[PDB]
């Protein structure tokens, strides 16, 4: 047992949450079954008592030796010291919920005999189940699988509650009295669960209710089943939509682009190039644009994400050794990412150079039609646009992207307008140009 | 004498006290009109509740003739102008249609038609105004939306149940299988049995389940197909409204999880390092546990300017009274800075400014814990806390040392710090009138080159 | 003569031609599948079919002489209209539908595009868009229910009457022999099959089983279409109230996070209640972006000429001046007891009062020197000098037309005599008070 | 050799191998469940299954020679393709879907079903290659419905065979009666039972035994999960079919709600509803910068020069100077649609925009009266001197004429500072435009 248990990287705490969730599932899914069905007989009573003793020992351990060791933030810094952790846990709502759950009504077993209606307080500890749901959804990679399994488990649990309530209604009416109640010839829980499915899904086909308690029971059960089936529709549609929203948004944008290009009669070569661009963007980047995902973040995590991806390239280049770190940070923040299809011309000989290109996951070639030097990933080209004022110079070669080159663009005017701050960097880049 | 404010709480208590008998009028007046046994058995109770509803309706026309409205921004209190504005309104025509003294007709027919009190239902606009005010007042809007939709479809199910019992009374009882059975049987003769089986019929039809006996006559066939179409549209309304409630309950959690999954996809594509992965994910976990994931300007872009400035006061000045420099500064620059503040959040181990960069931002700590450090690792010179400031000397470009306007040190964040950003351009644009900041920051430059 | 396709006469013609098309669909499938509604009212369906064919050939002539738009203008060359209509497929559909047992008239259903264009034109022009969407949806599912009823009676006639238990019973028996009983039982069977309730008698033959399978799959997809359209109706019906409730909720949870004072939060709730009671949830700049610039200017010059006919000092400007004004005037609303500008404050804004009573005051003292009402404006002397003149307070829920510095600077170009006179009046008030 | 996974040869092959996978799933398992059907058509199923096996052999033989993308270019080393294909789990699925197990029980041939990723790849490639994408998505979900209906019909008939035939009321009836003994009625009644159970209508005969009770509970559960998961998906697809007209209807009823609230006059009401009806009748409601904001500059400008070509190639001076200049300008262009009887320019307003006329006619109208000086058709331009701001002329720095609209015109707006930063690199076209401006000044 460690001195202070955190939430983010404690797999032992996740296994403890799984054990507390298992004990809470035992109580909340076997208290109505043992309450209504005649399964708590004198023969299995050692099994049920030892299960409730094991679950209350798990509850007491979670009260005493795990939850007063949970780390938390107070005023910005994390809190490690144990007396303050204990006071922070003991002033919380989880502590009063757990102590309200652990009120030992097994001392009423001597009073009114064996009855699991007194054990209903162990269903009050739902916060441990919800934090287990949040932790597994935090660490899983495909969380929608677990969300679909949890929605299925919620539907099976509410059907089990409806089966227990139907068996209570049949025992209150008398087994086999009318035609609505459970007649008692097969498996009791299986036939009552069949009744619960064909009532709560609002299927029907069951026998018609005869007397007034059965009529108001079927009324309330169908009226709750309409909302339960509606919440099942809503939860399944919401979970699957939140699963596939990224691919659905990308497919909607591709469909709108193809609808525009066919609404204004664009030829098949350009439609093939746009289709190939969208397919390679989905196969490579898995998203539409990265700049829209960056510009909703804070600026310091934007700069951290930019430096961590591009400092390797911008330091691998030998021409970028004499610059300064503030130049590197601002220029790596303001880099614009672009993608060129194979066979395209990034700079044709005779055009004015206005962009400084950084190669990242691409293979380009400078060319008349004979190759001069192929550039690998992490290379650079387009340095002659550092001294061009207005028009300035032209592009001195035909540099052709050979494969699916993913260039990083850096403009001329932004380069000059931050470069005027640094005369030493401007001087060493001019000496590199000379 | 007094004129009631329509936005006061006494007006809302009146809306509750007048939305009670209108809802009673709807529900139990269609019940009393369709059954004629629940009308007959509890006649004294229905007489005293109808007298209560009539005196509350008279009190409602007396209140609506005495409430004021807003014209030219002012609240009128002239009772003659209020009576004229109420008299030239269709609500007055509805109230004088609703307050027809049908005691004369009730004693004239002989108390077999409670259909003569169906003009009392015409204050439905008052009930809808109560539901609108409770929607804009209450603290559980999803729970109130579900309760309002359940009350609407319960009124619809009760109305269709009473319509089915009136149709079976019109075709007669137990002649065929679809209608209500022969009511001379004492098992089918209980009033609660009548109402509960008729409500069971109405829910089985309007909930498109349909375990009822199949119709025989042509009017029963036509009523069952019209009722099934109304029921399938009501079921579509229930599924759509429950889906809207489920989306409204967790749309913020869903868009936050979508942003986390999208940035996780971006960081798994661009092969960032794993400590940066854990830092950004713990950062988003801290922003969710901090109840601060949306930016305050995107919250307050809908607000007017003085109200936005008052929220800026109520959030920022309780920290800005813990300062050590604005004791010799004035309230004009306090309110200008509180207009110019934008909060940024940081992570533990993250640098604010290193040694020797040209920064142009000033920062105010708010619920953080920062420290100036050297480049040798953790050598904390002094820990700064809430109510401090740094980065003020490098925006005026003053000298007196060999450095200029360069950040003199490394500033890291120990905990989950939360700063208030103040850049050069906005602060030097808005602060053009006060030299108190000029003399205080000149003293700051003099003493920072003293300790430098 | 040429008919304007966006006129009102063309919409009257869409109504006059969408009545017999909705006749043709409904009553041709009913007559053709029932064979007694045709045989009873023979002269009635004959004269209505003659009227429907006359309206069809008039629609052929109207679509022949209806004008279209090239180069943004109306084409009145009726020969060009003839060739433009003749090269389209709508002309081929019309001459297909005008080709001379009511099952031989099934080509009259080919003019469905006129009914769909009528429904789209009404969904554009009417003042109840969601009510018309509900009416169109119920009309679509009633057409589907009626067509399925006719199809069920046709399959029952093809298999024989009263042989099985699934088909319609024996028509020689007068209980099932009447036409009203036949039509209402086929309608009841198709409501039961398409809404997927399933209280129909079970099928016996293989063709009946296959038809009930195909019909239940069609009923599942139609019920999903009804659920989706009514959910979309609910969402776009309550979207505006839901987004303002989300704004209110974001405000309220942010202030619950930051522990707002009671008077300031009561002012916030009173402001949102004033908004909800005076129906200013609509945002002018957010909703008028889809209009062109002059159409943005003309509604604005209507409402702001209604507010500028009240003022007296700045009415010397007319068309151009106010056209540049109603373009760049924006509204802000102020609470009661609110300050517009104080003593020691720099001026940057002019205001025009509409629907509000403002009073000037002394230094923290309520003294009504002059009560500014509708008919004046204020706040222009402190921009063409120092600091704002004296405190300005709000009596009630006042609404102001704010005006930036750039606007009046741009307004100094045209009609300068008025502005120099009013700044002389500014100097007048300056020499008055100091 | 090597095949391109983005070509048309790989897609035609993908269709030719997605056919026997779907045959194997449906047909194969339908035959199995119906042992009697197998008995009746044995040589036909043996011929079709031998064809499916040789297609699976050629499937793994052509997946051993398909290329992938490393460093953005096509790899073509066949040994590298074989190593990269051996180092995945899809090849393990092709190995286990190829074993020769078999003519009496076709439950032994279920290894052929394992090539499901190939059919799913076919559905995805056809979805992104068709011209009716949402209609194909509805068709794909309908085909999934029919697969699940057929599979549960086969499962219901097989569990009826395992429990016995005609013993109960829930099970399939006695086979030796010639009415229920037909194979067509076997398949059609099992299809009816599974349609009812999976769409949760539930007018089947109720179960009597506990195995049947558990099967109907499980079946029901699956149906209510499955249909809600897939039939709801169809509902979502519908909304995607109607979404563009729905958002244009949201714009029109928000505008009409505002002008019903503000009590706007009926002439301007009819004018703005005529303008919105014109926009939806000419189908120019899709905002092209918002719909192509994701695309890069080269593809945006190639889309623009292939849409606006016939009314942009009518320019005199800036036609052959610099095609890249023209590319940058048409990328930076911005279209607006004007009403008839609308002023584009007035005497004395500050100029910030230049106008390229596209599919419309504008007339230079006088200061006081309506005298059409010259009508300007498509391809021409105006509004350049007030954004050039040059010395030597009268130099009023305002708009020097009145430009009115006779019809529903469309223009190309472009900003003054946008043209300045587009022509700071290129001064030759700027001095040509400048010369034109000077000439205009001289004239008037
Ligand atoms: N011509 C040329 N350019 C190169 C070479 N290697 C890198 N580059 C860059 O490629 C360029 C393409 O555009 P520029 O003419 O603008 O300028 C050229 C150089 O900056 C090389 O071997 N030849
Ligand atoms: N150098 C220094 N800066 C301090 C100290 N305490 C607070 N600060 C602020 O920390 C700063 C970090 O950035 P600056 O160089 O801009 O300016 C410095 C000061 O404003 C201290 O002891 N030394
Ligand atoms: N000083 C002053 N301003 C007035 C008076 N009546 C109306 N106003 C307006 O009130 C103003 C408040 O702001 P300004 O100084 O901008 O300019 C002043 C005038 O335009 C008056 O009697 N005195
Ligand atoms: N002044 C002027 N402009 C003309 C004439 N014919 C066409 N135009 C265009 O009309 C214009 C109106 O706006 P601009 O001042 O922007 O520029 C002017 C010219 O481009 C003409 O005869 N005189
Ligand atoms: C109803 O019951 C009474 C007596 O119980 C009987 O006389 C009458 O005929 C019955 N009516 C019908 C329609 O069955
Ligand atoms: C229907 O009834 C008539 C006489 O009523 C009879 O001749 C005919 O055979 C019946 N139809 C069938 C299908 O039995
Ligand atoms: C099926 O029919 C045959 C012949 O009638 C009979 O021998 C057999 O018992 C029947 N099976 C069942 C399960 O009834």
């Amino acid at each position: 047992l460690p001195n202070s248990i955190d939430s983010y990287t404690d797999r032992l705490y996740l296994l403890w949450l799984l054990l507390v969730t298992l004990a809470y599932n035992w109580n909340c899914c076997f208290i109505p079954l043992r309450l209504v069905f005649p399964y708590q007989t004198a023969d299995n009573i050692h099994y049920w008592l030892i299960a409730d003793i094991i679950c209350d020992i798990i509850y007491l351990y979670d009260m005493l030796f795990i939850q007063p060791r949970l780390q938390f933030v107070r005023g910005g810094d994390i809190i490690v010291d144990s007396n303050e952790l204990r006071k922070h846990y003991r002033t919380s709502t989880k502590f009063q919920l757990d102590v309200a759950s652990i009120i030992p009504f097994d001392i009423c077993y001597l009073f009114f005999g064996f009855n699991p209606m007194f054990r209903a307080n162990r269903m009050l500890k739902y916060t441990s189940f919800f934090e287990f749901n949040h932790h597994l959804e935090s660490i899983m990679d495909k969380a929608y699988i677990y969300r679909v399994i949890r929605t299925t488990g919620y539907l099976l649990f509410i059907l089990h509650i409806n089966a227990c309530v139907y068996y209570w209604a049949s025992n209150y009416e008398g087994i086999g009295t009318t035609r609505w109640v459970y007649d008692g010839e097969g498996n009791e829980y299986l036939r009552c669960y069949y009744w619960a499915v064909r009532t709560l899904i609002t299927i029907g086909g069951l026998p018609e209710p005869q007397t007034l308690f059965e009529i108001v029971f079927q009324l309330l059960n169908f009226f709750s089943g309409v909302f339960v089936f509606s919440s099942l529709i809503g939860q399944m549609r919401d979970v699957i939509g939140a699963a596939t929203a990224n691919q659905n948004y990308f497919r909607a944008c591709m469909d709108d682009t193809i609808a525009y290009m066919n609404n204004y009669s664009i030829p098949k070569l350009v439609q093939k190039r746009v289709r190939t661009w969208y397919e390679y963007t989905w196969d490579s980047q898995r998203m539409l644009d990265e700049s829209d995902l960056l510009k909703t973040l804070p600026t310091t995590v934007q700069l951290a994400l930019a430096i961590d991806v591009n400092f390797s390239i911008i330091s691998k280049v030998d021409l970028f050794k004499g610059c300064d770190t503030q130049m590197i940070y601002d220029m790596l923040l303001r880099l614009k990412s672009v993608l060129y299809l194979p066979g395209d011309f990034v700079c044709k000989k005779g055009e004015i150079g206005k962009e400084m290109y950084i190669i990242k996951h691409g293979e380009v070639q400078v060319l008349g039609t004979k190759v001069l030097v192929t550039l690998k990933a992490g290379s650079v080209f387009g340095e002659i646009s550092l001294l061009a004022a207005g028009g300035g110079n032209r592009r001195t070669a035909n540099v052709v992207a050979h494969g699916f080159a993913n260039l990083l663009t850096l403009d001329k005017k932004t380069l000059q307008e931050i470069l005027v701050h640094y005369p030493d960097s401007e001087r060493i880049l001019m000496k590199k140009a000379r | 004498a007094i004129v009631v404010d329509p936005s006061s709480n006494l007006y809302y208590r009146w809306l509750t006290a007048i939305a009670l008998p209108v809802f009673y009028n709807w529900y139990l007046l269609i019940c009393r009109a369709c059954f004629d046994e629940l009308q007959s058995e509890y006649l004294m109770l229905w007489l005293v509740l109808d007298y209560s509803a009539d005196v509350l309706y008279v009190l409602d026309v007396l209140v609506r003739a005495r409430t004021g409205f807003l014209e030219q921004g002012l609240m009128v209190s002239d009772t003659n102008r209020l009576w004229q504005h109420y008299k030239t309104t269709t609500q007055f025509k509805l109230d004088v249609l609703s307050l027809v003294p049908t005691d004369l007709a009730y004693l004239k027919v002989g108390t077999n038609y409670p259909e003569v009190r169906f003009n009392r239902l015409l204050k439905f606009s008052r009930l809808f105004e109560f539901f609108d005010r409770t929607e804009t007042r209450t603290n559980y809007p999803n729970m109130f939306r579900i309760g309002n939709l359940v009350l609407y479809i319960l009124i619809i199910i009760h109305w269709n149940a009473c319509i089915y019992f009136a149709i079976s009374k019109f075709i007669g009882f137990g002649t065929d299988s679809w209608v209500y059975p022969n009511i001379s049987i004492p098992e089918h003769g209980r009033l609660s049995r009548k109402y509960i089986y008729s409500l069971y019929w109405s829910t089985l039809t309007l909930t498109t389940i349909g375990e009822t006996p199949p119709p025989v006559k042509d009017e029963e066939y036509l009523f069952v197909v019209v009722d099934f179409l109304v029921g399938v549209l009501i079921f579509a309304t229930i599924v759509g409204n429950v889906g809207s409630m489920i989306s409204n309950m967790n749309a913020s959690r869903a868009e936050f999880q979508a942003k986390i999954d999208s940035i996780k996809q971006y960081m798994q594509f661009r092969k960032v390092t794993k400590d940066l992965e854990t830092r950004v994910i713990r950062w988003f976990d801290y922003l969710w546990a901090n109840k601060k994931t949306v930016d305050e300007k995107e919250v307050l872009k809908s607000l007017p300017d003085k109200l936005k400035a008052e929220i800026a006061i109520n959030v920022h000045l309780d920290t800005l009274k813990k300062v050590r420099i604005f004791q010799d500064c004035e309230a004009g620059l306090l309110v200008e800075l509180v207009l110019k503040l934008r909060p940024t959040v940081f992570s533990p181990g993250d640098y604010i400014c290193k040694k020797g960069d040209i920064g142009k931002e000033m920062y105010i700590i708010n619920e953080g814990k920062l420290a100036v450090v050297a480049d040798d690792g953790v050598t904390q010179f002094v820990v700064l806390s809430d109510g401090s400031y740094f980065g003020e000397i490098s925006i005026l470009n003053i000298k007196g040392s060999k450095s200029g306007n360069r950040r003199t040190a490394n500033i890291r964040s120990i905990g989950y710090s939360d700063l208030f950003c103040l850049s050069k351009d906005d602060l030097m644009e808005a602060l053009t009138e006060y030299p108190e900041a000029k003399k205080a920051l000149e003293e700051k430059g003099r003493q920072i080159l003293m300790k430098d």
